[PDB]
């Protein structure tokens, strides 16, 4: 999942 | 959430914190060797909004009350919302353009170039007739910003409850804050409500445009036309 | 155009008096096709009285055929689906489709991508329930999705004149629910929040429009259910 | 042509 952890950075 | 800054925040500060959040202007790529054709204008779109949603990302993260979600809410009003928002601001900035739509400055297209993608003429005549209309109603820059947050907000909120009430209590507040925008604008009391009520209407149509443009990104991708960033094959399966 | 002309009381008394009645399905003579059967029979039926509904809506006989027929081929599904919501409000995880025909997702899923479709309006009558909507509400909401699903997408001074004699009545619509929710007895600022709550879930109706347009095209490519003439042109009126 | 013009013509 590359929304997970464009979200978290 | 109960103790968010979105609820404390008053109506100068909402707009102030969704103004100095606004995503940046990107420019198009400009190779001159690609000939104009389906192929070659599709790849252009496509990498324009893959790099814009790496934007809104953040954007979304400043907009008041969304950090307050859990990570799959956040996930799922991004998926549901991406398109909306990636066309509200182009009816946005098209605005001082009258029958062309400015994807980038670098980029302004109108009604005829997009006739070698079947469909797409159909929806760019929706999105400039949407960004005719904001140019008629004077839409004003603190009022596209509300517009956009509620669109992230409210459009994924009824298919997925505290985190539920927590979401329309922070679409209340932009209630406010556009009212209060109309205001001190000077509009009567009358022509606030109607105003309101033009403003949320138009966001069913622009949700009309992105279920239909979300259904031809799909058939592009199954008919291999341009390479799809893997951000964007996700954002795609999120809808079928 | 008498509908300007109309007071609140005389805009809701039009409209309560112009409702549909709520029709009966052909019972216990459940495949698939069996329930597609009765659900194509029941719109079918339902939209003979749309039309003469739409008759009856203040403003909406001053158009040209062309925009009548226009507004109709639009909206139909739209409003389809908030009667269906509206009438199962009182019937929490139930969709009501008639008093007779009373399903949920245990029939929903067998049908290729309808319990999906099947969640939305549950969410949105569940959300009707706890907003507690009023019936002079609902046929304001009702007359909003008809003039307005199909606004955007006109095609001169003339046709610019008959655009703006449709927001004009949707102003007179606005200005109707306002007074409904000041008569109620919401503060100012309870009757901005409600009408645009009201408003957004127009976008989500439009939504769930848009998935199930997509599935009864589909089915009419597999001709195994039959649509009679009058469903397939209005099918016809999104694909094209 | 259209049923739907016949019907709201009538
Ligand atoms: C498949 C086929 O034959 N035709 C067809 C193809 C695509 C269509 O997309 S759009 O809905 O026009 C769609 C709306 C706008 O033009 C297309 C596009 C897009 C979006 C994503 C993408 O990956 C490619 C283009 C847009 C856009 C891009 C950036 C932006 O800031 C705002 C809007 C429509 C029809
Ligand atoms: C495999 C397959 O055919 N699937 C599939 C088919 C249709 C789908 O449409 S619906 O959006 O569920 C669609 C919404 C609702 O269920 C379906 C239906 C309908 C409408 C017209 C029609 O001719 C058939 C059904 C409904 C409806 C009927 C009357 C009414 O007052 C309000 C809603 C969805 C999925």
């Amino acid at each position: 999942k590359i929304l997970h952890r464009l979200l978290q950075d | 959430k109960k103790n968010s800054l979105a609820l404390s925040l008053t109506a100068d500060q909402m707009v102030s914190a969704l103004l100095d959040a606004e995503p940046p202007i990107l420019y198009s790529e400009y190779d001159p060797t690609r000939p104009f054709s389906e192929a070659s204008m599709m790849g252009l779109l496509t990498n324009l909004a893959d790099r814009e949603l790496v934007h809104m990302i953040n954007w979304a993260k400043r907009v008041p009350g969304f950090v307050d979600l859990t990570l799959h809410d956040q996930v799922h009003l991004l998926e549901c919302a991406w398109l909306e928002i990636l066309m509200i601001g182009l009816v946005w900035r098209s605005m001082e353009h009258p029958g062309k739509l400015l994807f980038a400055p670098n980029l302004l297209l109108d009604r005829n170039q997009g006739k070698c993608v079947e469909g797409m003429v159909e929806i760019f005549d929706m999105l400039l007739a949407t960004s005719s209309r904001f140019r008629m109603m004077n839409l004003q820059g603190e009022e596209f910003v509300c517009l956009k947050s509620i669109i992230l907000l409210n459009s994924g909120v009824y298919t997925f409850l505290e985190e539920k009430d927590h979401i329309h209590r922070v679409l209340d507040k932009i209630t406010d804050t556009l009212i209060h925008l109309m205001a001190k604008a000077g509009l009567t009391l009358q022509q606030q409500h109607q105003r309101l009520a033009q403003l949320l209407l138009i966001l069913s149509h622009i949700r009309h445009m992105s279920n239909k443009g979300m259904e031809h990104l799909y058939s592009m991708k199954c008919k291999n036309v341009v390479p799809l960033s893997d951000l964007l094959l996700e954002m795609l399966d999120a809808h079928r």
